[PDB]
């Protein structure tokens, strides 16, 4: 019944030393019924990524919507959006829909081409924003994630340890939820390079 | 709403609006039609003062608007698409009330009807 | 919870998962689902887990005077019979019990189904359970009476993976057990994560997962 | 309405769809053929509220063909699942939502693939190698689990379709009266007389 | 939340904590609730947390465009008038309870505002679920005629109040000062009474403590050239 | 289960050096009606207890029964009652807090919350809380109703833990609690201005003030609010 | 709250309390619940406190813009204007309404509006919760024709008992005296009025 | 990807539909549609007011 | 209508070691936004080397280990002061939880002491009386918070050992006292940032052989 | 449970009764015996509630069999149906009344004829030549109002109960799972075991 916990799945992000890191489970579910272990949560438009849990037809609608308006964004402006940027747009295009809103708990990640400062922000299903300097998380199991995130998460990691730290803190906190897990993928994201890493967990 | 009657009846019982129409009509490539025993034949003409021109991508001159049924026309080719795309949309919209394709003579009753309907509607030619 | 049992030419087969639910929440994986009443008797616990644990030990406690006075183990038959009196005092008052009896006795390998609604059933193969759904796909689909001891057990524990792959609220771990005429066998606790990809790589199947 | 499978195999698509409609006490009929031919090679499956389904089908159905006719070219299983769960992402938040679940399997003729669509009435899409809608997959999901491989031929799909129907009568309680069986492939659609 | 609003001398002051809540977690420990409407404008927000930015962006929004249709430094009146309004006509389901507060050309105001779109006048006000802690300090210690000085320590001492008895409120202090003749100057952290303390333990992982099944490079960039 | 009908608010008490202090207004209302305006919501049980009530002032006269006839059973067959035997605090708390959880467990409860405020007869303060819930809990500075909400604040301020009683003297105490009470009384729609006030001292033993009233009270600055916003006059 | 407007020889005077609410919580205890919507046409204002002021700021509005083309409206002209805001929207809304002022030819007028919309025109007005328990009072100690010292000590004493035995009402009692004279703002502290 | 052929009729209707109603002056811009898609590969076209 | 039971927040935390065994738990008590106590106790030594705790409604709480350590008092009292055995005791709380299953104890239960082998135990129980004897378990209302992070640190669950990828699992060495202290005092900290019920103290008692040992650690107040 | 059938031909009564045992959206049982033997020439099917039913049945079968023992003396199926509609209109306003339906097919012996009682929930008896529960009667009456006649053999009782059999399964949405069928007659209970 509850449009937040239908499909399952879970979303976090942390920052390093110039660099961010943000992953996902890849669970699709109705319920007590796993539908697809391939779900994958996290989209990127340019250098700027988005994670999106809650109901999966507003995941997908809402990467159709970005995709779209980073599309038109970038024609006029001839330029690649920001993530400072893209939080604003974010957060305005939630409101929108205040008294019919979507379901969903997004989380942005990515580096300034400029600056080159790392940027994490979180979004309730409304558009505040919680813009983070050490970790956001999102999802079925959040009350696990910032469990897993407040105690492992230290400043300024590399981006090799980073790596560890946040995919220990979604295994753990996804084998301690039902509706989360199935598989996982982690992005480590520099300023100019961007590896995707897919995890092996247990399938129950 | 920009709601002029640009058809209308001129002293000697004419509307030169549809009577310039049919001037149009005129200009427009020649287009032919047959019937033979078992068989219907469309020829369309193409004036070759085009060359340089893409005959892949290029509009066709005759248009299906079901599997069944053909259209060609001749004179503004703009004009010709949307009478062609409302065409295309009623024989759906016909299958998909009645559970029957169209008749030839009904689509031509509709294609006309919408002709007909820009005669005596305000604001439009 | 997922839990089956079923009988066959050399005895009975129990397996059950592990995983205890709040919610989304998982409290535990370390549950025995599974309760020695006997050393001929098993009994399996789905829904409430307090509820079936309390019934069930008390059943155990019943079963054991019957021994004292009449100097013979009870059936599998009366154990089954003495739950579901029981359970039927409080029907409509919110128990919540899903259990299996299993044993051997005089009349040889015994399994009846016994619930908090008021049934009490006789029959070859069960399983009660969120995931028993997924379980019995692939009970009825490869079991035979003249089963191997070694392929019974395989089926059981297999069956089950089926169903915490599938199930949110089903997994952790199998337990395996068999009843024999000289009693129940205990056959081990097995991760499911370790379980599943090495039945992944040796038997081929769930090929869709990645690993 | 009640029970719709669908299963990929190495070169064709395979829907199988419960014959039974059902109004309360009573079986209205038992070979009705829940499914609409979108497109050559574009079959699509549906299950839901009485009426909503058929509306909903028949809509998509017209749509596409007006597509092929406007383009003279048959849009690809991608490009017309997309379309469809828009329409249904877009039914959800109406006044009054479509109740409608489908199953579109398709072969693409430009990647020469068979393609498996599941979407349920929210607008929820996924790919996959074999899916369900309803109370079907709890009972199939573990046979599809065990059995499946990719490289599948179609008449190793039909006997583990069999396989499944078979679990299906057994263990549901509903009377579902038996199963269409549709394939999708390279020539097009065809129907299996006998099942 | 917890926010305050005290009057002095020659200007205002208001003050926040830095807690958001979602249910009995807390979502954000260093959130900002004082929000700038105008240059010499500013409010502090309790409630929803969306609809709290989104009506002060908005009303900000118009009060600058006025600012230059009229060319005239805005009043605190106006933002007070413009958001009443737009909170009446939403019927209390934009659930933002501000306090407004700042300096113009008329002087220094103070003002509250609720969800429903009532207002209230006032040289000390206390609004959020911190609100009765904060307004005991206030009904304790205020005085008139205060310096600036006395004022932000006043208003930091209230939400502090609301920090430590409130659970809903929490984590660090900001303060707005807007006095006339001056620019405003927002401290953001004006105190930092809850830093946590140092970990037992570090749990930096060896590398390699992770299993992995694939690796890929992701095409971040455009379609090249060549 | 029933409903609350002639009703008592706050009840607030602290700890100091050498006791504890507890007070309550002499209210009792009924609904938005300031109905009775001489109810007193402290009794005293011997000479080194006082229990504070809120809530249904029904309920609140059948415990001032009950702690009575306590009193009377206590004494029966004891030489000692008025020396070595005589009511703690604890043992007045624990009766109270047997009776509201047993209460609570028939569905059947006693619709207050109170403090037992005490000296024991090694010298140590005594101070906790019980309510309609049979829920118990003690510290510093305790208060009910509003008082939780307002007056804890400000005497957590004089008493934040434990080591800073031995700091606070009687008369800083005082201070605070007749503070609260004002401020109370600012902010709480059912309040009065009277109340009661009782220092139980393990030196100069129990000291009950009565008829108080809250004084000192801030204005003046009420003239110069005009309107709800634009209004100037 | 507790409201209410007397006339008397002179012209008229309103009276009120400073409490507002949130359950038992004071929000406001110096509320300024008289208020202005002409130079001598002023109201008291009881129920939601939003609806009231937003009720308030249309009128004021609206003498605004009559007054402009007009000139200075009737108290009668506002009391039907605060009538057809409140009737109309009677579904929406939840205000009890005093209505007072001053002309030269009328001399002192005070109209009450109640929940439902209606209009009554009164010598004097009482409402708001705390205005039941002081019927008998008001009856009993009011004269036509009173001097300004005698109807504000009858204001004073009315709205004082009214605080008394209402929790609802509370802090200062505010007064504003309309006459030829001018507006006069009156104001009495809890210390004077307690011990009446 | 839209089709180049599609994006190109959809232009053309826009500034026919000022040549037939509305009381509009048409819009005075001649396209080159210049473009790339998996059907007919690459791709030139041109439209001009008369839609 | 009136509502029987209330929570009053709180947090506890359970771990066993080779040869001892720590149940810790903060010292909070709230209704609602408000606090009751910085300091109410909740954790308590029961008698023959057990430590108990039940919260969540104080109440029942309260009276559930009031109950308990009476059927303490009355096991020496009828079977010759004989030590009452972990396993034992467990076994008896489930009948005092089920003897109200139609009108529960809520709350949350954990007990811990030394097994009769000598070696740490620690036991969960539901509100009705399913019990389980497990290595590391916290309960209450920041447990989901607390649960993943010793599963990775206690059981070490998804790490396995460098350079094998996968393939070997790290090895469940014991934890010392020390050790377990640590993390229990990390747990605590990092519940008490995102939960509003977690705070103002920490009290852990440790069980070994020679007894119950107590220590008190300051968390945040706000 | 499901469905529960009676018919008195001119010798002996027959009585049909559902295999299928069902949990929510699971068939726990294909093979159930909804029945039970209250004396030699007195049988009970039953249908009903989950624990009800056979708790009931069981209770009935034991006064039955103590009051056999105690006089030595079987019962007429008459008496026995008094019996049971007493105890069901005594549970009807019980705190939990018992809620199965009964079919009680009898020979008596002293009459030399066959008896069927049909007796439901709340106490309600009457004696017919053919009857039913639930659902069932709603399909079954139209084929048994034209085909019945009271001088029909066993074989012609049996063909009849295949037709009303074969319409159930064409027209109820539910699967039964069939019937496991038995006769009363003079010499005793006997079941059929081809059906
Ligand atoms: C599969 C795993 C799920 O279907 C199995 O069926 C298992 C069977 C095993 C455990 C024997 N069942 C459960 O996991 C079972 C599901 C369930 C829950 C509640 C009622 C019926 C069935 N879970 C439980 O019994 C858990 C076990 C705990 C986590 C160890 N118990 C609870 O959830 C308890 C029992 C509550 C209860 C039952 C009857 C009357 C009163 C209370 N409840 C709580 O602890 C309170 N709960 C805590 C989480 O936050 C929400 C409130
Ligand atoms: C103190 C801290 C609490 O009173 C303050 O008042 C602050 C005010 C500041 C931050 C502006 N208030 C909050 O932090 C506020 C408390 C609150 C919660 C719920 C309703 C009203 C007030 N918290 C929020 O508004 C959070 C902000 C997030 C953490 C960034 N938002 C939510 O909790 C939203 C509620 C959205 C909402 C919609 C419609 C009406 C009212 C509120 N809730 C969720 O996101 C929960 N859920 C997560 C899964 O996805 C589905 C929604
Ligand atoms: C006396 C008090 C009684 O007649 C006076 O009439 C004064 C009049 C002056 C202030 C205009 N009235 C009030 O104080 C008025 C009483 C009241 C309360 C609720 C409805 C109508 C009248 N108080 C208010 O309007 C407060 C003012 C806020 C605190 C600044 N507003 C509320 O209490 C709001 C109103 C929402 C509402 C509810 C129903 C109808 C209309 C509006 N209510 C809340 O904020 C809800 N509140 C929080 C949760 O607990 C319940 C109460
Ligand atoms: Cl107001
Ligand atoms: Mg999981
Ligand atoms: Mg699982
Ligand atoms: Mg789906
Ligand atoms: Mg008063
Ligand atoms: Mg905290």
């Amino acid at each position: 019944s509850d449009p937040s916990s239908i499909n399952g799945g879970i979303v976090v992000a942390m920052t390093g030393k110039d660099c961010v890191a943000i992953a996902c489970d890849l669970r699709l579910g109705s319920q007590s019924l796993g539908v697809s272990n391939k779900f994958e949560k996290i989209f990127h438009y340019g250098h700027v990524f988005l994670g999106i849990t809650g109901l999966a037809t507003d995941v997908t609608t809402l990467n159709e919507m970005f995709r779209y308006k980073t599309n038109l964004y970038k024609l006029k402006e001839e330029r690649a959006i920001e993530p400072e940027t893209f939080t604003q747009l974010v957060s305005s295009s939630l409101y929108e829909r205040r008294f019919g809103p979507y379901f969903v708990g997004p989380v942005v990640a990515g580096i300034n081409s400029k600056s080159g400062k790392p940027f994490i922000a979180g979004f309730d299903l409304i558009g505040c924003i919680d813009e983070a300097k050490d970790f956001i998380v999102s999802g079925t199991a959040s009350d696990q994630l910032f469990g897993m995130c407040e105690s492992l998460y230290e400043p300024n990691l590399e981006p090799e340890d980073l790596f560890e730290t946040i995919s220990q803190a979604l295994l753990n906190a996804a084998d301690r939820d039902a509706l989360s897990g199935w598989g996982a993928v982690v992005y480590i994201i520099k300023k100019d390079e961007v590896v995707k890493r897919y995890l092996k967990m247990r399938q129950d | 709403g920009y709601d002029r009657a640009l058809s209308i009846f001129s002293p000697d019982g004419h509307i030169f609006q549809v009577e310039y129409a049919l001037e149009a009509v005129k200009r427009g490539t020649c287009a032919v039609g047959v019937k033979g025993k078992n068989c219907v034949v469309l020829g369309c003409e193409r004036r070759s003062t085009l060359k340089l021109q893409d005959t892949r991508i290029t509009p066709s001159k005759v248009s299906k608007i079901d599997s069944h049924v053909v259209l060609s026309f001749s004179g503004l080719n703009a004009d010709s698409r949307i009478l062609i795309e409302k065409a295309r949309v009623e024989a759906q919209s016909h299958r998909l009330t009645l559970e029957d394709p169209v008749t030839v003579e009904y689509l031509t009753r509709y294609v006309a009807g919408v002709q007909q309907r820009y005669t005596q509607s305000g604001g439009v030619r | 919870t997922t839990t089956l049992a079923f009988k066959f030419r050399h005895g009975v087969i129990v397996a059950a998962d592990s995983r205890a639910t709040a919610g989304a929440y998982i409290a535990s994986q370390t549950v025995k689902k599974v309760i020695e009443i006997n050393p001929y008797l098993l009994g399996t616990m789905a829904g409430g887990a307090a509820d079936c644990s309390f019934w069930e030990r008390l059943l155990a406690r019943q079963c054991r005077i019957y021994e004292l006075r009449n100097k013979e183990r009870i059936s599998v038959a009366a154990a089954s019979k003495l739950l579901a009196n029981m359970v039927y005092q409080y029907k409509g008052m919110g128990l919540s019990m899903g259990t299996m009896i299993c044993g051997w006795d005089k009349r040889g390998p015994g399994l009846y189904y016994v619930d908090s609604e008021g049934n009490r059933i006789s029959g070859a193969t069960f399983s009660v359970g969120s995931g028993s759904v997924y379980a019995y796909g692939v009970l009825d689909s490869n079991y035979k009476w003249d089963l191997s001891v070694e392929d019974a057990l395989y089926l059981g524990k297999r069956s089950i993976l089926a169903a915490a792959h599938r199930d949110a609220y089903s997994g952790g771990s199998v337990n395996l057990y068999h009843v024999t005429e000289d009693g129940w066998i205990y056959h081990g606790n097995h991760d499911v994560g370790e379980l599943f990809w090495k039945v992944k790589e040796e038997e081929g199947s769930f090929n869709n997962v990645i690993g | 309405m009640d029970i719709i499978l669908g299963i990929r195999v190495q070169d064709s698509v395979i829907l199988a769809s419960s014959k039974a409609v059902t109004r309360g006490i009573s079986v209205l009929k038992d070979s009705d053929d829940k499914t609409r031919q979108l497109s050559p090679h574009t079959l699509m499956s549906f299950a839901g509220e009485a009426g909503d389904t058929v509306q909903f089908a028949e809509y998509i159905q017209a749509n596409i063909q007006l597509y092929s006719i406007r383009e003279d070219y048959e849009l690809s299983p991608q490009a017309v699942s997309s379309f469809v769960r828009q329409e249904l992402a877009k039914s959800i938040r109406s006044r009054r939502p479509y109740q409608v679940n489908v199953l579109i399997g398709g072969y693409d003729k430009k990647k020469n693939k068979p393609e498996l669509y599941q979407i349920d009435y929210l607008g929820t899409k996924v790919e996959l190698p074999y899916g369900a809608h309803g109370y079907s997959g709890f009972y199939t999901f573990s046979l599809l689990d065990h059995h499946y491989r990719p490289d599948m031929t179609t008449e190793e799909g039909l006997d583990l379709l069999k396989l499944c129907v078979q679990e299906l009568e057994k263990r549901m309680p509903m009377d579902f009266k038996g199963v269409i069986v549709k394939i999708v492939d390279k020539d097009g659609i065809r129907q299996v007389d006998d099942f | 939340t917890t926010i305050v609003g005290v009057k002095f001398n020659n200007g205002v002051v208001i003050a926040a904590d830095t807690r958001s809540t979602q249910g009995p977690i807390v979502a954000d420990k260093n959130c900002a609730k004082l929000h700038r409407i105008s240059p010499k404008i500013w409010c502090a927000g309790a409630g929803t947390a969306a609809d709290t930015e989104a009506v002060t962006q908005l009303i900000g929004s118009n009060i600058e465009l006025h600012s230059l249709y009229t060319s005239r430094e805005p009043r605190v009146v106006s933002a007070l008038q413009m958001l009443k309004q737009h909170l009446f006509k939403y019927q209390g389901h934009i659930g933002a309870y501000l306090i407004v507060a700042g300096v113009d050309p008329t002087g220094s105001h103070l003002f509250s505002i609720h969800a429903h779109g009532s207002t209230d006048v006032g040289y000390y006000l206390s609004l959020g679920s911190g609100s009765l802690a904060a307004m005991a300090v206030l009904e304790s210690h205020w005085k008139q005629d205060l310096t600036k000085e006395e004022a932000i320590k006043l208003a930091s001492d209230a939400i502090q109040a609301g920090i430590w008895n409130d659970l809903g409120s929490g984590s660090n202090v900001d303060v707005c000062v807007m006095e006339i003749g001056k620019d405003a100057e927002y401290l953001r952290n004006y105190l930092t009474p809850n830093v946590r303390e140092e970990k037992q333990k570090s749990y930096k992982f060896p590398r390699g403590t992770t299993a992995v099944l694939k690796e890929s490079i992701v095409n971040i960039c455009d379609i090249q050239e060549e | 289960t029933q409903q609350p009908i002639v009703t008592g608010t706050s009840v607030i008490s602290m700890k100091y050096d050498n006791g504890v202090i507890i007070a309550a207004d002499n209210l009792g209302s009924y609904g938005s009606l300031l109905r009775f305006n001489g109810v007193e919501r402290l009794i005293p049980v011997g000479d080194n207890t006082v229990v504070g009530i809120s809530g249904d002032i029904s309920d609140m006269q059948h415990i001032e029964r009950l702690l009575k006839d306590l009193v009377t059973e206590n004494a029966y067959d004891n030489p000692l009652a008025d020396a070595e035997e005589a009511l703690e605090p604890s043992y007045i708390f624990e009766y109270l807090a047997t009776v509201m959880y047993q209460r609570r467990s028939k569905m059947n409860p006693l619709w207050n919350a109170i403090i037992v405020a005490g000296v024991q007869s090694n010298g140590d303060q005594f101070l906790r809380y019980v309510n309609l819930l049979g829920v118990t809990y003690s510290s510093p500075t305790l208060a009910t109703g509003f008082g939780a909400h307002m007056a804890n604040p400000l005497l957590r301020k004089v008493v934040d833990r434990e080591s800073d009683i031995p700091k606070t003297t009687v008369q800083v105490a005082e201070e605070a609690i007749v503070n609260a009470m004002r401020v109370l009384y600012y902010r709480d729609a059912r309040s009065s201005r009277n109340f009661s006030l009782a220092i139980i001292d393990k030196n100069t033993g129990l000291t009950f003030k009565k008829n108080l009233q809250v004084e000192n009270m801030k204005w003046d600055f009420a003239k110069d609010i005009k309107g709800y916003g634009t209004q100037k006059i | 709250t507790s409201i209410m407007a007397v006339t008397f020889k002179d012209g008229v005077i309103l009276g009120a309390d400073s409490r507002t609410t949130t359950g038992a919580y004071i929000a406001n205890r110096v509320t300024d619940k008289l208020t202005r919507v002409h130079d001598k046409i002023w109201c008291c204002r009881s129920g939601s406190a939003a609806d009231t002021q937003a009720i308030a700021d249309i009128v004021q509005y609206h003498l605004e813009l009559y007054t402009s083309q007009y000139g200075t409206p009737s108290t009668e002209t506002a009391a039907s204007v605060f009538k057809e805001l409140c009737y109309e929207n009677k579904d929406n809304l939840t205000a009890g309404i005093i209505v007072a002022g001053y002309d030269d030819k009328n001399k002192g007028e005070v109209y009450t509006i109640p929940l439902g919309g209606s209009v009554h025109k009164l010598p004097y007005a009482i409402a708001g919760s705390g205005s039941t328990f002081i019927y008998g009072y008001c009856d009993k100690n009011f004269r036509e024709n009173m001097s300004k010292e005698e109807t504000v000590d009858f204001i004073k004493h009315s709205l004082s008992q009214a605080i008394k035995w209402d929790g609802s009402s509370g802090g200062v009692i505010r007064m504003v005296v309309l006459t030829a004279a001018g507006v006069e703002r009156l104001i009495f502290y809890p210390d004077e009025y307690e011990q009446l | 990807d839209i089709p180049v052929e599609i994006l190109v009729r959809r232009l053309s209707d826009i500034k026919q539909g000022y040549t037939q109603h509305g009381g509009l002056r048409p819009f005075g811009v001649s396209f080159i549609y210049a473009g790339y898609d998996d059907r007919y590969g690459y791709q030139l076209y041109t439209s001009n007011p008369s839609g | 209508q009136f509502n029987p039971y209330g929570d009053n927040g709180g947090t506890i935390l359970g771990i066993a070691g080779e040869d001892f065994a720590v149940l810790a738990g903060d010292t909070r008590n709230i209704t609602d936004y408000s606090i009751n106590s910085r300091y109410e106790p909740k954790v308590f030594d029961c008698g023959d080397n057990i430590v108990m705790s039940a919260n969540g409604f104080a109440a029942d709480g309260d009276a559930l280990v009031k109950r308990f350590k009476n059927s303490v008092k009355w096991y020496h009292f009828d079977h010759n002061d004989k030590k009452l055995s972990i396993n034992s005791a467990a076994r008896n709380i489930q009948h005092l939880l089920y003897s109200r299953r139609f009108f529960p104890y809520y709350v949350y239960n954990i007990i811990a002491g030394l097994d009769e082998d000598g070696k740490g135990a620690v036991y969960s129980f539901d509100p009705v009386g399913s019990y389980q004897r497990e290595q590391c378990r916290a309960g209450g209302a920041a447990a989901s918070l607390i649960m993943p992070f010793l599963d990775n640190q206690v059981n070490f669950k998804n790490q396995y050992e460098p350079g094998t990828n996968g393939k070997v699992k790290k090895p469940l060495k014991y934890l010392s006292v020390e050790e377990v202290i640590k993390l229990v005092r990390d747990s605590f900290t990092s519940a008490t940032e995102r939960h509003i019920q977690v705070g103002d103290g920490l009290e852990i008692l440790i069980v070994t052989k020679d007894g119950v040992r107590k220590e008190f650690y300051e968390l945040k107040r706000d």
